[PDB]
């Protein structure tokens, strides 16, 4: 997540089609993102560090939150209205082959779909940015170099304290 | 020189030209080639719709005349 | 009808210049690109905070003489009467008020904005 | 193939008016700026070429960085280039702006432009002559005729 | 028909604006000194055109301060009534015959005063403010001043028709007729379509831009649109008021003829004063109109109410 | 902005349109001239002053050399000090152009900017046979000039001088009894003499204040 | 009167050769001035002078429509002039390279080339001066 | 001497007052202004038909650097760096050392024109006129890089441009 990335963008994209529809109303997904700043940090030290020739790292954020609380605080840093509904699987594929027939880049697909409502992963034995040197940033810390662009004139010099952090999974 | 400002200003002009010629030859073509009828009052309109009435034709331009009396 | 289906046309082709103007163009807009433009400068305050406006008394004034006008065009009709002494008095009648009105906001320093 | 050759021509045709209809920004600093003036003068007049100068930068294509760039300076002309939309293009003029001209050891110069903007053309001299910036405007001309956005996004 | 006859009146009004720009542009290089655009075509014919295309196909961007609801109807609004002024003008037949031909120029004129105040308080930006307010001050004194001139003048047609308008001007031209008002006429045009030494709103020098500041692309292309058709629309109405054309019913393509060379003719004389003179004041403007016009366009209406009277030349009514 | 010549940076206070205070912020084109003029030799510090006043190259070098000199206890040829008066008032010329044309401009006048820059064309012209440099001559040093005239500049200067007071007469037929022009420049930005003095100003502003003085 | 001028001006368009060559110079020099053909040099380009023309345009170079290996008919550069041409257009002398050719040298190119940037020939800066400091080569030998 | 610019009084005379009530209702000035508008307008643009027409230069044109060569091909710089001590911007960066047959020739004379001020102080300073000023100011280029010129690209440019910049300096020797 960062200022040119597709998650929280995306996520606060669907402003324009009236509420945000999710799956099982976002109750059975759990993510935590990574600053992209903290993975470029982590990308340079892997280099630097000679003892990292052959290995595998897991880059992860050091909160945990389920998708409906993630996208609640975005929205609430973002000033939005937030009116989430559950959309059934199927049909949320189908909105996606729909949005897909765009020769452009498509706003959303059946793949960032299924990507979305997939809950992410735990690797406890792969290393990770504290192995590398690297603290992972909290996203309540950066969220609002994000989504402070998606706020309207009413609410575009609210503080970065200004919104209580999400409920986080851990 | 100062004559290189002409082609511009000829292509202006023709470009101006367009809508009144354009408007007058629909008014003849939709009028029965002659003036559009001017109907400022309700006397005019009137006539208008006189006309529209005699002519059996519902078109008002359709004018009768001596060889429909007799 | 006719000045209906004109007012539709001019409408419709500028709405539609509209959507042509802000799709067919890529965007790259970021927080920057669409900041306010104050010579390259962060403005200081806000653009919505009261704006002193020196000409308020001309501004009432103009409500004034708008509304004169709106009493004097009808002017090409009236003069097709038979009382044409009466209404050449009375058009006569409103001008000269008109230009006392002028003239006693002149004299007093109406005219002259706030300094 | 149909598609090639369409988005093709469509891409010429696009290019040819951003090529033919440069409007840079009102934009001057130090003595190089005499010389966009001198440009825009009856001499070398760049309007007819389709260059015209307007002073929003939202109303503009082209920023010509003519003249020395300071660090008192720098985030103005970093602002209005982000505020200029795109596409847009940068033409550096003169010493000072292309490096550090006759003040790079100072300390209160910025060593290039560039380490601000992203420069299309760089136009050297001290002040270049009208003609070396007509030169250079020329250039950049040539330069957005290359341009091939229609084609690679067809073959993307 | 009608809508073949509504192309026909709006397609080739664009592209006379798109030509008076080219138009403009050489005669400032040549007034000047310079050439003007003889690159891009022959003669520079294709300049409008490329600068077209290079506006609409460049991005538009919306300000984070702005009011977008407003910030997009005012140029749909500006261009809107820029064209819909041209719909009552007889050249030598209106596309729209109003028994009123004068009064709703003077309402979608005052209508169109608010799109630049809309796009200036819409775009948030102090520079866009300061000049809405100029907006809103030249508006005041061109209107007092274009109201009481058009009244006088028509006082001496007999109507509010322009075709009427036409058959007054048969014989002689208003001109000869009532030439001091027509000078306070052709500054009051000046000052109502912004144009210079009154083009206070957009005021380069002083304002980066004006009210437009913050519009780009295609929104500040019909903004250009929008003024230039106002331009070309109003020396045709001062044309046809004051400069009247001979009429023949049966070949009515001469008095097209003539018209066009006379507005051409009243646009040329625009362009020729923006090159020659610098810019007012906007108080200097305020002034000017109710200082100096007024009491004498009041004079003048006055006499221009007598004269008829006192000379057994009242107009016909219809 | 088009009418704060680029670099500056003008913090108004206004009350409506009115101006309460003016703060003008300066040193976005501060360079550390003096700093590096006393990291360079008296030759080397030459140019530093051919550009710091870039619309009167040869006056900045002609008071440069002056200072030189006179701490040097030489004295220049009179054939170069001849050289350095013609270029001083040539330079003088293409300054006041300069100044009247952008003010008439900023004003809303620009005719006479592309007249009187074509005029200034001409004189750059001169300024470059003579040196080389169309503005930046560095030609003007400590002991005199650096090169002689060419065998045709005298003559060119002659036409060119010859030709030149019909343009100032045509400058003046535009802006001198101009209602607009006297109108936005009448009794706009009043100084007194003793102000004047006081605040330090010279030349024009003290001439146009009333104080006889010319150095 | 403008007879004289319009006949001026239909020989311009005879003096171009016709309707085609008249065209092909409008549109690819955006002027049709005639003038004496001073010379013309190995890569096309044509040089014309028209001394009843003012200071500025009594000289000027119609450039040719294909330079080395380029296809240079609409994309005319002002660094294709050779030298000779260059000092003579922009009137440093009144000489012609035709009327006093230069002094010819054996290091002098024989073609001369345009600007080639953006292109694969254009100039790469690099270090000209060897290395300073050599390092210490350990032998291949081991020692045990 | 002094003169006044705005000291005049007008006469109060009958005519004189007509006269001004005249220009001020009647826009005289203001149509002189136009009449002033209009002559320009007929007259001839002073424009110039650029790349096709070239402005007026002069022999002391300085413009792109060059090194030159002795008629022979030798190279005429003989390291001496009395260019780079006189040179206001430092740009010009020059280290030698003995060549194969013990000439003094430099290894690298490299000159940064993104630095330099084209001043002319090297060319007055060479005692052998190896490096010049030349006629060409036409070499824009789309990167920074490209205008670090090294030995290499000044003799390019030496070698390139030599028959004008020797007629150049024939034409303006006899001033120096
Ligand atoms: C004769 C006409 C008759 C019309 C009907 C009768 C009118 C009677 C008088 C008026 C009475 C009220 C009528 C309108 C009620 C609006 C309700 C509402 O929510 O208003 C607040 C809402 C907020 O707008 P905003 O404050 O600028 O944006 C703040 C958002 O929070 C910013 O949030 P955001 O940025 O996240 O969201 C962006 C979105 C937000 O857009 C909106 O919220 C506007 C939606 C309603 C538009 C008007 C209907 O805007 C866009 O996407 C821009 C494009 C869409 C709008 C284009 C312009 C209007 C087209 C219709 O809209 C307005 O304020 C509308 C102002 C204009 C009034 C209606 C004019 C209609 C004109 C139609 C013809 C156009 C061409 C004319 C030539
Ligand atoms: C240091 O700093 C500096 C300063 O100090 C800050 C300075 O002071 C200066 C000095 C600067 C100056 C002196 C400059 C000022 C002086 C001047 C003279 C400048 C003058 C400027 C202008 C006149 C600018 C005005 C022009 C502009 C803005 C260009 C706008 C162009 C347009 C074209 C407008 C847009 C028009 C449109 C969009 C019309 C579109 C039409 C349609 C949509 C109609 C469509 C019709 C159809 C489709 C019909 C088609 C029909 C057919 C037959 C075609 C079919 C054919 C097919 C092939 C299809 C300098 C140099 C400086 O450096
Ligand atoms: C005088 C007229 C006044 C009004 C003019 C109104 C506009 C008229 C414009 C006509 C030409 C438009 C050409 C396409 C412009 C694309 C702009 C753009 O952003 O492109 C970059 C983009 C680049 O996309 P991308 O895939 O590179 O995006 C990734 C970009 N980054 C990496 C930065 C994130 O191109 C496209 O999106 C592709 C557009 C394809 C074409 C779209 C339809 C155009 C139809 C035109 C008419 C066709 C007629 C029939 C064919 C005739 C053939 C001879
Ligand atoms: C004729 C009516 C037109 C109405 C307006 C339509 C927009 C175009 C206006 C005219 C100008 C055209 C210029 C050239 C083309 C560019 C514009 C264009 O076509 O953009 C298309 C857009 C372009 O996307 P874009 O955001 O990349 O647009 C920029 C385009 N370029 C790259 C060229 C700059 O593509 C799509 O919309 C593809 C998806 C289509 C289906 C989804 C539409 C939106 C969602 C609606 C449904 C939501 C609910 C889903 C479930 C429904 C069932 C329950
Ligand atoms: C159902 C339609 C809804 C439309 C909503 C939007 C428009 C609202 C105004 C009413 C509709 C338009 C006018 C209809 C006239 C019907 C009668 C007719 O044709 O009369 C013929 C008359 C003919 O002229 P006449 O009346 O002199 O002659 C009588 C007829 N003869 C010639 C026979 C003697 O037309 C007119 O007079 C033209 C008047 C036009 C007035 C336009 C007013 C509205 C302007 C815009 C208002 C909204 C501004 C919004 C600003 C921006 C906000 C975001
Ligand atoms: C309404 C929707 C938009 C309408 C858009 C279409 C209407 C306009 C049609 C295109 C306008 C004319 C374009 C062609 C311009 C020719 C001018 C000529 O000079 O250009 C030459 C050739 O033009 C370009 O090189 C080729 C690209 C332009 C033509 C593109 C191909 C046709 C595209 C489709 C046109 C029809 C549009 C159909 C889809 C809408 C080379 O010029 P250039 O080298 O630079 O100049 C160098 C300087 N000189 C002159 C001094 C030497
Ligand atoms: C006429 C309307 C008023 C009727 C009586 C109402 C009295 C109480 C209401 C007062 C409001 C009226 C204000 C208008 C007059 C006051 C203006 C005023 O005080 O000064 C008038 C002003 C002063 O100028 P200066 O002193 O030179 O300025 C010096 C600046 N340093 O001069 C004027 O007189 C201008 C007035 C012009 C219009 C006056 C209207 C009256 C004229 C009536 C003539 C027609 C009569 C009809 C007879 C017909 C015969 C056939
Ligand atoms: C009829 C055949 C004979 C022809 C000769 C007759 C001509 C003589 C007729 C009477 C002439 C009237 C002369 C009065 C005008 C002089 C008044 C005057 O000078 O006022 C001074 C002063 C100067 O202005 P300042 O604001 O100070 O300028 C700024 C300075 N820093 O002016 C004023 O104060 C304003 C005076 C009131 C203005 C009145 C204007 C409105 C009235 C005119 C409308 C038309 C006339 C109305 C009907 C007239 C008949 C009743
Ligand atoms: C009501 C229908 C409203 C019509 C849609 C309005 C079009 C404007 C949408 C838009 O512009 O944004 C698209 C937006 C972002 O793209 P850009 O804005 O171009 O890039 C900038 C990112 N900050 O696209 C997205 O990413 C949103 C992803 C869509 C997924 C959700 C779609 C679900 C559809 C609704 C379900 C109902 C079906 C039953
Ligand atoms: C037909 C229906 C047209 C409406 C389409 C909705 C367009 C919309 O949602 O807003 C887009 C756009 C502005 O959104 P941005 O935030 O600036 O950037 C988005 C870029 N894709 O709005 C418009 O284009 C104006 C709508 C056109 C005129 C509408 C009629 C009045
Ligand atoms: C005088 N200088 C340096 C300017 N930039 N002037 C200007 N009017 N833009
Ligand atoms: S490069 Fe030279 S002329 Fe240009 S700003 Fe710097 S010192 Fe001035
Ligand atoms: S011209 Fe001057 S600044 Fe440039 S390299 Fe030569 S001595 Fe240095
Ligand atoms: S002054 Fe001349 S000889 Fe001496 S180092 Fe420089 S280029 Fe070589």
């Amino acid at each position: 997540f960062g200022r040119e990335d597709r998650f929280l963008n995306y996520f606060a994209s669907m402003r324009w089609f009236g509420g945000v529809p999710l799956i099982s109303l976002g109750k059975e997904t759990v993510k935590q993102p990574v600053y992209i700043v903290d993975v470029s940090k982590g990308i340079i030290n892997a280099i630097k560090d000679p003892d990292a020739k052959g290995k595998t790292f897991a880059f992860v954020g050091p909160n945990r939150y389920l998708l409906f609380d993630l996208v609640q605080y975005i929205f609430a840093v973002a000033y939005r209205p937030f009116l989430p509904y559950p959309l059934p699987h199927f049909a949320y594929r189908w909105v996606g082959r729909l949005f897909e027939v765009s020769p452009f880049e498509p706003w959303t697909t059946r793949d960032k779909v299924e990507r979305v409502h997939m809950s992410d992963m735990t690797l406890p034995h792969l290393p990770g940015l504290e192995d590398l040197g690297i603290q992972a940033t909290p996203l309540e810390l950066k969220a609002i170099e994000v989504l402070r662009r998606h706020r309207t004139y009413r609410w575009l010099t609210s503080e970065m304290e200004d919104v209580k952090p999400a409920k986080t999974v851990n | 020189m100062w004559f290189e400002i002409l082609p511009g200003i000829a292509v202006m002009a023709a470009c101006l030209f367009i809508p009144g010629m354009a408007t007058a030859h629909i008014h003849k073509f939709t009028n029965g080639g002659k003036e559009k009828r001017v109907a400022h009052f309700s006397y005019q309109w009137n006539l208008m719709e006189r006309d529209r009435c005699i002519s059996g034709v519902n078109r008002y331009h359709v004018t009768k005349g001596l060889e429909n009396i007799d | 009808m006719n000045i209906m289906l004109t007012l539709l046309t001019n409408v419709t082709l500028a709405s539609l210049l509209v959507l042509i103007a802000f799709w067919l163009p890529q965007l790259n807009a970021y927080s920057e690109k669409t900041s306010p433009y104050e010579c390259g400068f962060d403005p200081m305050g806000s653009a919505r905070l009261p704006f002193s406006m020196k000409f308020f008394l001309v501004a009432i004034t103009f409500l004034l003489f708008d509304l004169e006008i709106a009493l004097l065009l009808p002017l090409p009709w009236a003069s097709q009467t038979n009382n044409l002494k009466t209404m050449l008095t009375m058009a006569l009648f409103l001008l000269i008020l008109l230009a006392a009105s002028l003239a006693y906001e002149w004299t007093q320093k109406g005219l002259e904005w706030a300094e | 193939s149909r598609g090639e050759y369409v988005v093709a021509k469509l891409d010429d045709l696009v290019n040819w008016a951003r090529r033919s209809s440069l409007w840079p920004m009102t934009f001057g600093l130090a003595c190089c700026a005499v010389e966009m003036m001198h440009m825009a003068a009856p001499r070398y007049d760049m309007d007819r070429f389709g260059v015209v100068f307007r002073a929003s930068p939202r109303q503009s294509d082209v920023m010509i960085v003519a003249g020395t760039l300071t660090n008192k300076m720098a985030p103005a002309l970093r602002k209005v280039y982000d505020q200029m939309p795109e596409p847009r293009y940068v033409v550096s003029m003169g010493s000072c702006a292309n490096g550090g001209g006759y003040y790079h050891y100072s300390y209160s110069v910025v060593r290039g432009c560039d380490r601000i903007v992203p420069v299309d053309i760089y136009v050297p001299g001290c002040p270049p002559t009208a003609e070396a910036l007509l030169y250079g405007i020329l250039q950049l001309q040539r330069k957005i005729k290359r341009e091939k956005r229609l084609r690679i996004w067809y073959r993307r | 028909m009608f809508m073949i006859n509504i192309l026909s009146l709006i397609i080739p009004i664009l592209l006379a604006v798109a030509f008076l720009t080219l138009v403009e542009r050489k005669v400032l290089g040549y007034m000047q000194l310079r050439k003007g655009p003889n690159v891009v075509g022959p003669y520079g014919l294709l300049q409008p055109i490329a600068d077209a295309l290079k506006l609409f196909t460049k991005e538009p961007l919306r300000p984070a301060t702005s009011s977008i609801s407003m910030f997009i109807i005012a140029p749909i609004l500006a261009l809107s009534l820029a064209l819909t002024m041209w719909v009552p003008l007889p050249m030598p037949y209106p596309l729209i015959n109003m028994n009123l031909g004068v009064l709703f120029m003077l309402a979608m004129s005052s209508l169109a005063v608010y799109s630049i105040l809309w796009s200036g308080w819409a775009s948030n930006s102090k520079y866009a403010l300061i000049g809405a307010l100029r907006a809103v001050a030249q508006t005041i004194s061109y209107e007092v001043t274009l109201a009481i001139i058009l009244l006088s003048v028509l006082l001496m047609n007999g109507s509010y028709t322009l075709s009427t308008l036409i058959t007054t001007q048969e014989h002689i031209w208003m001109i000869f007729t009532s030439w001091p008002l027509a000078m306070m006429w052709f500054i009051s045009t000046l000052a109502e379509t912004n144009r210079a030494p009154f083009d206070l709103t957009e005021g380069e020098s002083e304002l980066v831009s004006g009210f437009n500041v913050e519009y780009a692309a295609g929104p500040f292309a019909m903004f250009f649109m929008a003024e230039y058709a106002n331009i070309i629309m109003m020396n045709a109405f001062t044309a046809i008021l004051f400069l009247g054309a001979s009429h023949d019913p049966h070949t009515p393509e001469l008095y097209t003829i003539n018209f066009v060379l006379k507005t051409l003719a009243l646009t040329i004389t625009f362009l020729w004063i923006r090159a020659s003179y610098p810019r007012f004041r906007y108080d200097q403007l305020m002034h000017l109109l109710w200082k100096s016009f007024l009491p004498l366009t009041l004079a003048l209406c006055m006499w221009h109410i007598s004269l008829p009277i006192m000379t057994a030349s009242i107009p016909p009514q219809s | 902005h088009p009418a704060a010549h680029g670099v500056l940076r003008l913090v108004m206070e206004l009350s409506g349109e009115m101006v309460r205070k003016c703060d003008p912020h300066i040193g976005l084109l501060h360079r550390g001239t003096e700093k590096l003029i006393e990291y360079k030799t008296y030759l080397q510090a030459l140019p530093y002053f051919d550009r710091l006043d870039y619309v009167s190259m040869m006056c900045n070098e002609q008071a440069y050399s002056l200072a030189v000199e006179k701490l040097l206890n030489i004295q220049p040829p009179p054939r170069a000090q001849w050289i350095r008066v013609l270029f001083g008032e040539i330079t003088r010329l293409l300054n006041h152009i300069m100044a009247v044309t952008t003010h008439a401009l900023d004003i809303g006048a620009m005719t006479p900017f592309f007249w009187m820059f074509e005029e200034r064309e001409k004189m750059f012209e001169f300024y470059e046979r003579v040196s080389g440099a169309r503005m930046h001559a560095a030609y003007i040093r400590p002991g005199g000039v650096h090169q002689d005239l060419p065998l045709g500049l005298l003559d060119d200067i002659y036409e060119f001088s010859k030709n030149f007071s019909f343009r100032i007469d045509e400058l003046e037929e535009m802006l001198t009894n101009n209602r607009i022009w006297r109108n936005r420049t009448v009794d706009i930005g009043v100084v007194t003499a003793e102000d004047a003095l006081n605040y330090g100003f010279s030349g024009v502003m003290l001439r146009g204040s009333g104080i006889q003085w010319d150095l | 009167e403008l007879v004289q001028v319009l006949r001026r001006g239909l020989q311009q368009v005879s003096g171009h050769g016709g309707l085609r060559g008249y065209l092909r110079v409008l549109f690819r020099a955006n002027d049709v001035r005639v003038g004496t053909l001073v010379g013309e040099d190995k890569y096309g380009n044509k040089y014309y002078e028209d001394n009843k023309q003012f200071f500025g345009r009594h000289r000027w170079v119609i450039y040719t429509t294909e330079m080395n290996g380029r296809d240079t008919f609409w994309d005319v550069d002002g660094s294709m002039v050779p030298p000779e041409w260059h000092r003579w257009l922009h009137c440093m002398t009144d000489d012609p390279p035709t009327t006093k050719p230069p002094t010819a040298r054996k290091y002098i190119w024989t073609n001369h080339k345009f600007n080639v940037s953006g292109t694969p020939q254009q100039y790469v800066p690099y270090s000209t001066t060897r290395k300073k400091i050599q390092e210490w080569v350990p032998p291949s030998t081991p020692y045990k | 001497t002094y003169k006044f610019v705005n000291m005049r009084e007008p006469s109060m005379d009958m005519k004189s007052v007509t006269d001004r009530a005249a220009q001020t209702l009647l826009w005289t000035e203001l149509v002189r202004g136009l009449g002033m508008t209009l002559s320009y307008l007929f007259r001839e643009p002073a424009t110039i038909n650029y790349p096709f027409e070239k402005g007026p230069l002069s022999p002391r044109f300085r413009g792109e650097h060059a090194l030159r060569r002795y008629p022979s091909g030798e190279e005429r710089c003989i390291a001496c760096k009395l260019c780079e001590a006189v040179c206001p911007a430092q740009a010009i960066t020059i280290e030698a050392e003995p060549r194969a047959d013990g000439s003094r020739r430099t290894t690298r004379y490299d000159i940064d024109m993104t630095k330099c001020i084209y001043c002319g102080f090297c060319q007055e300073a060479c005692p052998v006129d190896a490096i010049v000023e030349g006629p060409n100011f036409e070499f824009s280029t789309e990167t920074h890089e490209e205008l670090l010129y090294n030995k290499e690209k000044l003799l390019n440019n030496g070698d390139k441009w030599e028959a004008e910049i020797a007629a150049n300096i024939q034409a303006d020797y006899l001033y120096r």
